[PDB]
DNA sequence: GTACCTACGGCTTATGAT
DNA sequence: GTACCTACGGCTTATGAT
DNA sequence: ATCATAAGCCGTAG
DNA sequence: ATCATAAGCCGTAG
C-alpha cells in the first residue's frame, strides 16, 4: 500500500504537494527520474480498474491503494494531497481509462470534484524541428495552422489581376478559407461524387431562375459534362439528361456517370439549390473565377514557377515548405527523456492544466452502462 | 495558464473511443470475413515471401516484423491470434500451416514463441492471389511510411465459411461454418437465379458445419437464423450403450464431444457430480483416447437400464449446448444485421469489380507492351541508316534528336487492327509507307542489343506481337459482353469446387 | 537393451561443457577485443543496413532476426547487452546511437524493448570496414545454412580502448577502459622501434580512462600491471570543502562518484551509517543534482573540523575502492596472461594480414576488369564485319563460334605494359594486328549495346583503360615492399586519430 | 511440494511406476500430453540448482521438492518409486546440469545408487526421411555410418586395374579407411600444413635408406615442390632444401613456403619419418597408388562420369546421394510432438535406458570444486 | 501487464571465534 | 526461466428469494 | 414450489 | 584484542 509504490516528496502538508496518476512502469520510470524532491508525489497504476455501476459492490476491491493513499474512505477529516493531476496518454486506450477515473472519482467522493481539486495535464502530440528551429505542437488544429504559416512564410503571388503583387493577410485568408471549402467538401463527400464538386470550382454560376429556357440548361450541363470527360483520365464516362417534373417546366438537369459496371444518375434539385453548402459553394467559385489567376508567379522564397491552377500551385508550395522539415510523434509518456518530460508537462511556468467543473447532475452515467443507451447513442451520422 | 473546460468532455471522450474500437478491432467485413489483425498478419507472410513449397520459419522473425512495421499493439494477442489459426480442432479450414507443439483440447497452452515454425497453406495462396494488379485500395499506416491494402481479392466467401465470435461496445457477433461445396452450390444457383427465393437457398445447404461433428435437433431454429438473423440451435454428443455377449454389464462410450468442450474440465465435473451423488447408475471412470481417435468409457452401476442415466446427463452434463446465433457484421461501416442473399450478392458484386480492374490492368499493360514492341518491329526493319546515323553523331542525345526528326521509309517486309493497338495518351501525330518515332521509342530503340539480330528474334518477335493482338482482342470482347464475364466467374468457381472439394463431417437428425 | 556404463562419464561431460563454455562464450580475443554475442549482433545490424544518417528502427526487428538467424539463446541476455552498449556512462566510446529510456546511474532498468529505437554509430562503421572484399574467413552457422566473419576487420584495437569483464570456469579477466590517443601515439611508437622497452610504452600512456573522471593514487599497481599482468589501484571521488564568506557552516560538495556505484545505495548506506552513530560530524543530507551535473551537498555538523569526517568516509564509505586488474584473453583458442608489447604486436600483424588480403582482392577485381576492356575495345575497333557476321549467322551460339573461330586484324587506332596486364588462369595462346577472342569475350562482346557508338564512350574507355593501368601498377608497387605498406598503415592511422580525438577525462595525481 | 508438479500415477506401489526429471514447461508440457496414466509420473525442474561442495549448509534448501517427493531424506524405511529416469537435452547445458544432477545424487544417497535404481535416457539426435524413408539417428558416428551407406548403396566402380568391375565391401572398407585417414590429418593439421599430408597421397614412397644418395633425395624434393606450386592456386609459393647435419650425411630435406608475408620451413626428420602417422600415410598412398584408377567408371545408379581423382569421385558421389534426402534436427524436449516423444523416449520397447554403476571410490569430486583441478585438468592438447 | 534461483572467479565487507 | 486484474455483450449455469 | 443474484466463456487490448 | 567463516556484486547463460 504505502511502500512500493507511492513516493511522497519531503513536505508533509497537504495543499502544496501534487500527486500524480499514470501507467505504472513506463511512465513512472521517466516520471521519478525527472521528478523534483520537494513537492513531487507519483502512484503509478498497473492496468485498469473495474467499473463502479457495471459490478457495484462495497466488498469488491483490488487495489484500493488510490483511495488508502489520499483518505479514509468520510472524507472531510482527512484532506490530504488537496491537489491531484492525472497524466495520461494520448490513445484511445488513454481516453477510455481517463473516463474510467472520471467517473469513478464522480461517483465516489463528490465534495473532492465539488471544491474544485481534480486537474488534468495537456501531453504534447508533435515535435517539429526544422534544424535549429525547434517548435511544441499539442493538437491537430495548431499542427495545420503552423504548417499552412511554414506555407505562407512570406510568398508574393504576381497575377495578371488588378494587383501587379498579390500578398499578405488577404491571400492568407483565401488560403484559409479554401482550405475549409476542401474540409467541408471532404465531409459531405459521403453523399456526392467528388469529381462533380471540384468542378463546381470553376463551372458557372446557377440560379432558379435558370430553369425558364431550356437552352440554357442545355448549354450548361453540356459544358459540365465535357468538361468532366475532358478531366476524366480513369475509366469512367459521364452522360447528361434534362428532366420537367411540372405543370410547364420546373427544369432540372441530371448527370449521368459510368463507372465499371453500374450508372448511376444525381439530379438536381430546388433544395439543394437553396442548400447553404451549395450556396458557399458558388460564393467561393465567383470569388475564384474573378480572380484571372491563370498566368500567375509565386516565390516562396527563391524560385517561382507559373501554372494553370491554384490548388497546384498551393500544392507546390506546400511541397517546397515540406521539403526540409522533420516531425518525431510522441506515442506515449515512457518515449521521450525525463527532462524534456519535466520542462513539458509538469513544470509550474510551462505547463497547461485542466480544471473539471460540477456544472450540472446529468444522467449521463445512468445512460453509460445499460446496453440501451450503448444502443441508442451511436447517431454520428 | 488553466482554461476552464466543461465536465460534459466525458462524452466526446467515451463516444471517440466506442466509435474506433467498433470500426476498428471487433466487427468483420462480409467482403471478407476477417479481422484486421488477420489481414496484417497475411499480408506480412505475403510480403516476406514465405509460400507452401519453401522450408519453415521461425514465428519470432514474423511477430517482430509485424509489430515493427504495421501492427503496433504488442506480441500477446498476435501470437494467441496465430496459435488460433494453426489448431485443426478449431477452424474447418486452417489457414497456417505450422510445426511444433500448438496445444489440444485439453487446454493446455501452446509453446513459447521461439520454437514454432510456421508457413502458408495451400489454401492461403487463394486468399490473396492478383494482389500486385492494381485490384484494391492502398491504406496508410500509423505514420504515414507504408500502405495496406484495404479488402483482400479473395475468392471464397471465408465468412461464411468459417466465421468468427466478437464482441464489441455495443454489438456481438457469431456465425457458425459451413460446408464449401454447398456454398458453392448456392452461388452458382444465384448467379442461375437472382429471384430465388429462401426454400431455394435453403434446399441447396441445410445446416452449418463443424470441425468435429455433432448432432443437431432442432430445425426452426436454424430456418428462423437464416430467415431473420437470430435464433437457436443445440448440439448433441454421439454415445451410445453397450452389452457384452454374455452377462458381462453395460457401457457407455463417448466417441465425440461438442464444440468448444474442454475435456478435462468436463471429466472433473462428472466426478464431482458423480461423488455429490447427485447422479446414479455411475460406478467408476475409465479413458481409453489413444491416437486413433478420442474413446471415453462410463461404467454403468450394476442393475441399471443406463438410459435414465444418459437421459439425466444430457439435461445435466455439457454433453448437450445451445448456440447463439447472431450474425452481425460491415456493409458500409455500419453494423447491420445482414441474411444469406445480401452476402453472396456483396460477394457476387466484389467479384465482379476485381475482374473487372484486373482485366483493365492487363489491358493497359499489353497495350504498352504491343506498343513497344511495334517500335521495336520498325526499328529493326532499317537498320543501316541508323548505325550510320549513330557513326556520325557524337552526342547521344543529338542522335535522339536526329531520329526523332526524321521520318521512316516503312520498309515492305515491315507491314492488324483499325484500332486498340495503340495507348490513350497517345497523340494522333504519330504512326499515321509512313511512320513517326518518340523520344521513349528512341530510347528504346539505343536500348538494343546485339543479340537481336539472328534468324530467330524477327520471328519471336511476331509471334509475340500475333499473341499480344489476340490477347487484346479477347479483352475487349471480355469487356464488351457481361455473360462472358459471368461464364469465367462460373468456371473459376467451380475449379475452385473441384479443387478444395471435401465430405460433410457434422450430421442433422430432425428431432 | 541396457547397456552398462561407467561412472567415470562424469567427467567426460564436465570437461566437454567447460571447453565450450571457455572457448565460445566468456574469454573475447586480442585481435578484436568484442564477445561473439556482440559479433553477432553488429553482423546482423551490417547485413539489415541500418547506418548512421538513416531513420531509426525498433528493437524487435533487430532482436528476433538475431535469435532467428544467428543467435538462437533467448532475448533476455541479448537485449540486456544491446541496453549496455547505448549507455553512455558505461563505456568510454559508445557503439549503439538509440534513442529512448535506457536507464540511468539510479540503477533504474530501461524500458520494454517495444519501446526503443537503435542505430548505428559513426564510429560504428570503423569496426566492420571493407567486409566484403574477401578479408576474413566465414564461419557455418549452427545448422550449415549461413556465414558468420570469424573476426572483424577492425582499425582500432578496441580490447585496449573499452575492454571487458568476464568470468569462465577457470579463469577470470577484467581490462580498464584507456584514451584512443595515446593508443594511435603507442601504436606509431612501436611501428618506429620494434624493440621499444616498457618504460617508452608507459611514458606514452600515463594510466587508464574512464568514462567518468576520478582520482588515481597507486603508481605501483598499475606499473606491475602493465609489466606482469595483475595489480591492484584505488580509485578516489572528487569532493571538496565549502565555507561561507560569513560565519556560515562548512559544507561538502560531491561532483563525482568512483566508477560502477549506484547513486540511491550508497545515499542509503550513508544515512543508515549516520543513524547508526557510526560516523560524526554529520547532521543532515541534501541533494542538488539537474540536468547541469551532479551535485551531492552534506551538511556539516557543528563544531567540526570536517576533515577528520572526509577522511573517516574515505576509509569507510564505498569513495574510495580498488580494483582487481586482471588481463586475460585468446591468442590461438587458449587463455595465455599477455602484456601490453604482444596486444599491440598481435594488432599490427592483424592489420598487414586485411591490408594484403584486400590489395590482393582489388588486384583480382582491376585485372578481370581491365581483361575484359581490352577486348570490349578491341571489338570497338573492328564493327562492320561483325555486324554482317551477326546477320548471316542464324544461331546465336554459331555466331560466336565463328567469331572465336577467326582471327582479328587489330587496327591501328586500336593499338601498356610488357605483363600484368592478363589474368593468371588465362593461357598464352590468346593475345599473341595478331589478337583472339574467348566465349567469355564473345558473350561480353554480344551483351553490348547501341549507346557504346559515340564520340564519348571511346574517349570514356580509353580514360578507364588508363586509369586500370595506373591502379595496377600501384597495386603491384605496394605489393612490392613493405616500407610502402608501412607508410599506408601509419598514414591510416594517423588519418583515424584525427577523426575521433578528444581530451582527457580523468586524473592521475600520484600519492 | 507434493500438489502444483508432481503428477503421479494411479498405481501406489512402489517399484513399477518410473519417474522422470526435465525441463519444467517446455519438456513436460508435452510430457504430461503423451504420457500414460497407469505407471507414469513426472516432477518438473526450474531452471539449475546449486552445488554441494561448493557451498554445503543443511540448512540451504530452496526447493527440497525431489528429495520430500522420493524420500523422508533414513532411506530404507521409505524407498517409494525404485525406478528413476532422467530426461534431458542433448547440449552443453544439458550435459552440465545432468552432472550436476549426478553428483548431488551421490553425494546425497549413495544407497540408490548402489542398489542400481538410477537410469539415464538416450534421446534422438537426428530425423533423416528420404521422401517414404524415415529414420532416427542418436550419434553422430550413426549419422556418418548411415550417410556413407547411403553413398555407398550399390555402386559399381569401373577402372582399368585387374579387375573390370570393382565393387562391394572391398571398395567400402578402402573408402571406410579413407575417411578415418582423412580424420586423422584432419587432426593433425594443427601442427603441419594440410598441402604436404594431401600431396604425400600421390607423392612417392621414402626411406631411411635413401639417405645415402643426395640425386634420388633432390629428386624427390624436386618433384615434390614442383606438384606442390603446380596444385598451389592461391597467393603461395614453396621452395626445397637439402640439409645435411652428420658426420658424412644423415640427408634431411627442408621445404621452404611462402605465404603472405613470413616464410617458414618443414625439415624432416628420422623421428617423423618412424612415426606411426607417416607410416600409415607411406601405406595407403602405396595402396592408392596400386590402383591405376586414373580411368574410372563408377554410377549410382543411373549415371556415371570418367574423372581423375579418387577423392572428387568421392565428393561427387556424396553429392548425388545428398541430392534429395531431407534432415529434422531435434534441438529440445520441447520441440517435437508428445506421440514421437513418447514412442521414441519412454516406449517400455522401443527406449534405450542407461545404467550406472558404483565401480570405484574415487576423489572426482574432491577434484572438482577447488580451481585446482580446475586449473590442471585442461590439459587436452 | 510482473520477483526471486542457480553456475562461474575475484574482489570486497561484515561478524563471531582463539 | 513465471499467475491473476480489468473492459466489452451475449449467452449460459447455479442459487437463494416470493 | 417458483423468480432475483452471483459466477464463467467467448476475442482483442492493456 | 586479533584470524577463520559466512554473505553480496559484477555479466553471460540456463
Amino acid at each position: 500500500g504505502l511502500p512500493g509504490k507511492l513516493a511522497d516528496c519531503q513536505e508533509r502538508d497537504p495543499a502544496l504537494s501534487e500527486l500524480y496518476l499514470v501507467e505504472g512502469d513506463s511512465a513512472g520510470g521517466s516520471a521519478k527520474q525527472g521528478r523534483n524532491r520537494k513537492n513531487q508525489a507519483i502512484l503509478p497504476l498497473k492496468g485498469k480498474i473495474l467499473n463502479v455501476e457495471k459490478a457495484r459492490f462495497d466488498k469488491m476491491l483490488s487495489s484500493q491503494e488510490v483511495a488508502t493513499l489520499i483518505t479514509a474512505l468520510y472524507n472531510p477529516d482527512k484532506l490530504r494531497y488537496h491537489s491531484i493531476i492525472i497524466m495520461t496518454d494520448a490513445d484511445v486506450d488513454g481516453s477510455h481509462i481517463r473516463t474510467l477515473l472520471l467517473t469513478f472519482f464522480y461517483r465516489q467522493m463528490p465534495e473532492i470534484v465539488e471544491r474544485g481539486h481534480v486537474y488534468i495535464a495537456q501531453p504534447p502530440l508533435y515535435k517539429v524541428k526544422k534544424g535549429k528551429q525547434e517548435q511544441y505542437i499539442k493538437d491537430d488544429e495548431a499542427m495545420d495552422q503552423y504548417q499552412i504559416s511554414i506555407a505562407l512564410d512570406g510568398a508574393t503571388l504576381h497575377t495578371n489581376a488588378s494587383a501587379p503583387a498579390l500578398a499578405g493577410e488577404a491571400l492568407e485568408k483565401l488560403v484559409s478559407e479554401y482550405n475549409a471549402t476542401q474540409k467541408m467538401i471532404n465531409r459531405m463527400e459521403r453523399r456526392y461524387p467528388k469529381a462533380m464538386l471540384k468542378e463546381l470550382i470553376y463551372q458557372p454560376t446557377l440560379t432558379e431562375a435558370d430553369l425558364s429556357d431550356e437552352q440554357t440548361v442545355t448549354r450548361w450541363v453540356n459544358a459540365l459534362v465535357s468538361e468532366l470527360n475532358d478531366k476524366e483520365q480513369h475509366g469512367s464516362q459521364w452522360k447528361f439528361d434534362v428532366h420537367t417534373n411540372a405543370e410547364q417546366n420546373l427544369f432540372e438537369p441530371i448527370v449521368r456517370v459510368r463507372t465499371h459496371g453500374v450508372d448511376t444518375d444525381y439530379p438536381l434539385d430546388h433544395e439543394f439549390i437553396t442548400g447553404g453548402e451549395y450556396r458557399r459553394i458558388c460564393t467561393l467559385g465567383e470569388k475564384l473565377r474573378g480572380l484571372l489567376e491563370e498566368d500567375a508567379f509565386i516565390e516562396r522564397g527563391e524560385r517561382r514557377q507559373p501554372v494553370a491552377s491554384f490548388e497546384q500551385a498551393l500544392d507546390w508550395l506546400v511541397k517546397e515548405s515540406r521539403r526540409g522539415l522533420s516531425i518525431q510523434r510522441y506515442k506515449g509518456l515512457g518515449e521521450m527523456n525525463p527532462e524534456q518530460l519535466w520542462e513539458t508537462t509538469m513544470d509550474p511556468e510551462s505547463r497547461r492544466m485542466l480544471r473539471v467543473t460540477v456544472k450540472d447532475a446529468i444522467a449521463a452515467d445512468q445512460l453509460f452502462t445499460t446496453l440501451m443507451g450503448d444502443a441508442v447513442e451511436p447517431r454520428r451520422a | 495558464i488553466t482554461p476552464v473546460n466543461i465536465e460534459e468532455e466525458l462524452k466526446s471522450s467515451y463516444l471517440d473511443y466506442a466509435m474506433s474500437v467498433i470500426v476498428g478491432r471487433a466487427l468483420p467485413d462480409v467482403r471478407d470475413g476477417l479481422k484486421p489483425v488477420h489481414r496484417r498478419v497475411l499480408y506480412a507472410m505475403n510480403v516476406l515471401g514465405n509460400d507452401w513449397n519453401k522450408a519453415y520459419k521461425k514465428s519470432a522473425r514474423v511477430v517482430g516484423d509485424v509489430i515493427g512495421k504495421y501492427h503496433p499493439h504488442g506480441d500477446s494477442a498476435v501470437y494467441d491470434t496465430i496459435v488460433r489459426m494453426a489448431q485443426p480442432f478449431s477452424l474447418r479450414y486452417m489457414l497456417v500451416d505450422g510445426q511444433g507443439n500448438f496445444g489440444s483440447i485439453d487446454g493446455d497452452s501452446a509453446a513459447a514463441m521461439r520454437y514454432t515454425e510456421i508457413r502458408l497453406a495451400k489454401i492461403a495462396h487463394e486468399l490473396m492471389a492478383d494482389l500486385e494488379k492494381e485490384t484494391v485500395d492502398f491504406v496508410d499506416n500509423y505514420d504515414g511510411t507504408e500502405k495496406i491494402p484495404d479488402v483482400m481479392p479473395t475468392k471464397i466467401p471465408n465468412l461464411l465459411v468459417n466465421g468468427s465470435s466478437g464482441i464489441a461496445v455495443g454489438m456481438a457477433t457469431n456465425i457458425p461454418p459451413h460446408n464449401l461445396t454447398e456454398v458453392i452450390n448456392g452461388c452458382l444457383a444465384y448467379i442461375d437465379d437472382e429471384d430465388i427465393s429462401i426454400e431455394g437457398l435453403m434446399e441447396h445447404i441445410p445446416g452449418p458445419d463443424f470441425p468435429t461433428a455433432a448432432i443437431i435437433n432442432g430445425r426452426r431454429g436454424i430456418e428462423e437464423a437464416y430467415r431473420t438473423g437470430r435464433g437457436k440451435v443445440y448440439i448433441r454428443a454421439r454415445a451410445e450403450v453397450e452389452v457384452d455377449a454374455k452377462t458381462g454389464r453395460e457401457t457407455i462410450i463417448v466417441h465425440e464431444i461438442p464444440y468448444q468442450v474442454n475435456k478435462a474440465r468436463l471429466i472433473e465435473k462428472i466426478a464431482e457430480l458423480v461423488k455429490e451423488k447427485r447422479v446414479e447408475g455411475i460406478s467408476a471412470l475409465r479413458d481409453e483416447s489413444d491416437k486413433d481417435g478420442m474413446r471415453i468409457v462410463i461404467e454403468v452401476k450394476r442393475d441399471a437400464v443406463g438410459e435414465v442415466v444418459l437421459n439425466n446427463l444430457y439435461s445435466q452434463t455439457q454433453l448437450q449446448v445451445s448456440f447463439g446465433i447472431n450474425m452481425v457484421a460491415l456493409h458500409h461501416g455500419q453494423p447491420k444485421i445482414m441474411n444469406l442473399k445480401d452476402i453472396i450478392a456483396a460477394f457476387v458484386r466484389h467479384r465482379r469489380e476485381v475482374v473487372t480492374r484486373r482485366t483493365i490492368f492487363e489491358l493497359r499493360k499489353a497495350r504498352d507492351r504491343a506498343h513497344i514492341l511495334e517500335a521495336l518491329a520498325v526499328a529493326l526493319a532499317n537498320i543501316d541508316p541508323i548505325i550510320e546515323l549513330i557513326r556520325h553523331a557524337p552526342t547521344p542525345a543529338e542522335a535522339k534528336t536526329a531520329l526523332v526528326a526524321n521520318p521512316w521509309q516503312l520498309g515492305n517486309v515491315a507491314a492488324a487492327g483499325d484500332d486498340a493497338a495503340r495507348p490513350e495518351w497517345l497523340e494522333p501525330e504519330f504512326g499515321v509507307g509512313l511512320y513517326y518515332l518518340t523520344e521513349q521509342q528512341a530510347q528504346a530503340i539505343l536500348d538494343l542489343r546485339l543479340q537481336k539480330l539472328t534468324g530467330l528474334e524477327h520471328e519471336k518477335l511476331l509471334d509475340e506481337y500475333k499473341e499480344l493482338l489476340d490477347q487484346i482482342a479477347e479483352l475487349l470482347r471480355i469487356l464488351g459482353s457481361a455473360d462472358r464475364l459471368m461464364e469465367v466467374i462460373r468456371e473459376e468457381l467451380e475449379l475452385v469446387r473441384e479443387q478444395f472439394g471435401d465430405k460433410r463431417r457434422t450430421e442433422i437428425t430432425a428431432n
